[PDB]
């Protein structure tokens, strides 16, 4: 998964 | 053709989800050389992270279809979705470039020495810009923008430590996306872990002094950070 | 060519339509018939194209309604710049249908006809949407000539079941409510479609009852809603 | 609410 960011 | 009509052009883009426009109504905002409020800034900001998301999100499924098709070995296939792979991330690559000017000539310049809260968000911006660069670059290039971005960051970080609340989710953001470069951009998952923790840590030991909106504002991007966290392991 | 029909797929993927209705434009100027698979990307990338722009044309026009005249006149500009590139997209569409697509259409090739009078009888009632004032009548005209023909070729050579004719009857029925505000025209052609269907729904096996049937309920649906 | 198309 992404890492989750503004 | 004057501010409040620019702006609430911004903000009919915004409702019509026309985001080109949108963008496009607050580079002229920031254009006219002063200084922008937060709402001005907040709907800059608004506009101009959902174009390049909207390109980013091409350019991932894109780039994950290529890694398929290379595998696959076919010629001509493969060509025509590198060919347009690249021609989503030169779209991209512009809009970052646009942001990166509207920052250095107009946003961080036009800063009092005052308005650390300005300056943050504006730091913050550049840095997340340059890492959305870095996302596409290969080579020396992408050391290059790997290390904008990491100035940019770092000086965010500091004038955030200084000057601004654990709380705050400016700085709170900042540092998400700050871990989010050290483990996506650096593969440095210490000093990612480490600093996620840190700021999550610092918001802890205040949260319990925060209005309701900032209470939820807040632990949003807590959310968003121990969610990280928990990703990287 | 193939490279152009997966580079529409790509778009596609890409939630990219500009594209995607440009690369399936490029291979209707190749001036050859288009296959199924062509025709719908086709179909569907214009849709989207089209249907963005009158999103953001209904959203700008109920916002200029429920609202100084220099804010006013923003407004009113905003919902002319997007007016223009709603128009040229269905100009480029009916331009696309009149000089290849119907163009190419043998005398017997009555699904890809009904199929292509169905798309410029719609690319002219979107036009009609926003037409104003006396240009509107022409525009109203063409959208009825398009479903017409297009009605009785399916008519007489289709199945009711068939999910062409069931969407062009859907489209026809919602352009004699919302353009010509005639109820009972539009009631009827519905109902007569739907129950022409329904009478022949033992037909469908398997392969082509799901696209009959949404059509179907799309139908039920507008009818509930009009009575 | 409008009517719904295909």
């Amino acid at each position: 998964r992404r890492s989750s960011t503004s | 053709v004057d501010r409040e009509q620019l702006v609430q052009k911004a903000r009919l883009a915004e409702q019509a989800e026309r985001y080109d426009d949108m963008a496009a109504a607050m580079k002229n905002v920031t254009e006219l050389n002063e200084p922008l409020s937060n709402e001005e800034r907040n709907l800059l900001s608004v506009a101009y992270k959902n174009v390049v998301g909207a390109r980013r999100s091409s350019w991932r499924v894109i780039s994950s279809i290529e890694q398929k098709t290379s595998a696959d070995g076919n010629e001509k296939k493969i060509e025509m979705v590198r060919a347009y792979r690249e021609k989503i991330e030169k779209e991209l690559e512009a809009v970052c470039q646009d942001v990166l000017s509207l920052l250095d000539n107009y946003l961080i310049k036009n800063c009092s020495e005052t308005q650390y809260e300005s300056k943050v968000f504006y730091l913050k911006m550049k840095g997340d810009y340059y890492r959305y660069l870095a996302e596409v670059a290969t080579g020396e290039k992408r050391a290059t923008v790997v290390e904008s971005s990491e100035k940019a960051y770092s000086e965010a970080h500091e004038i955030s430590k200084e000057h601004m609340q654990p709380t705050h989710p400016i700085r709170l953001g900042l540092a998400l996306n700050y871990s989010v470069f050290y483990y996506e951009i650096q593969n440095a998952p210490e000093q990612a872990c480490h600093l996620a923790k840190t700021a999550f840590d610092d918001a802890i030991a205040e949260l319990d002094t925060l209005n309701e909106d900032s209470y939820k504002d807040s632990t949003l991007i807590m959310q968003l950070l121990r969610d990280n966290l928990t990703l990287w392991t």
